[PDB]
């Protein structure tokens, strides 16, 4: 009945539908991306 | 140009093209949204 | 009790025990790298 | 999904903040400690 669902961080965490399918709702994730770098060669390496 | 790659993202944050050693860089690919869902009423 | 005489009082154990002391020391921590376009921005268009 | 309510792991990845692996691998201090045991036995015969 309450619909919007919310963690205890407080974000909302859950969604549900008029016909009451629910679909758990999870903030886009960061995909961190770091440079591994060396100054002698002057190239870099892409870090994931 | 820091939009670009990564490479050129860790130029821009150290602010020197003689960038060290240290894996030091800006982090987290801007995941984009794919779609937008906007369910409102 | 000290005595008043050449001789002096001692005390020694006439019994033996093992026993183990557990010492923890801390060398590393949690490493962490944050970034301010996943953590502030994260979309908006504008805001980037 | 998180294993438990509030997961740290999974907060990381949201907020996009990433944690750094440890320098040694468990395996290669597994090794430094097993080399340190066999060395007690043995290290206190005399001086240096």
């Amino acid at each position: 009945q309450q619909r919007f669902v919310y963690d205890a961080y407080q974000n909302l965490v859950g969604y549900y539908s008029d016909d009451g399918n629910y679909y758990c709702l999870r903030a886009c994730v960061s995909v961190p991306v770091s440079v591994i770098y060396d100054k002698e060669t002057k190239t870099h390496a892409t870090l994931f | 140009d820091c939009g670009f790659n990564d490479l050129s993202q860790l130029h821009c944050s150290y602010e020197s093209f003689d960038v060290e050693s240290g894996v030091y860089s800006v982090s987290s690919f801007e995941a984009k949204p794919s779609g937008s869902v906007v369910e409102q009423a | 009790d000290q005595l008043n005489s050449s001789y002096f009082k001692l005390s020694i154990p006439t019994n033996f025990s093992f026993g183990v002391t557990q010492e923890y020391i801390q060398t590393t921590i949690q490493k962490v790298t944050v970034d301010c376009k996943q953590y502030v921005c994260n979309g908006f268009q504008k805001c980037e | 999904g998180p294993a438990s309510a509030r997961d740290l792991i999974c907060a990381q990845y949201v907020a996009g903040y990433k944690v750094l692996p440890p320098l040694m691998d468990v395996n290669m201090e597994a090794a430094y400690t097993s080399s340190l045991l066999g060395s007690i036995a043995g290290v206190g015969w005399t001086a240096g």
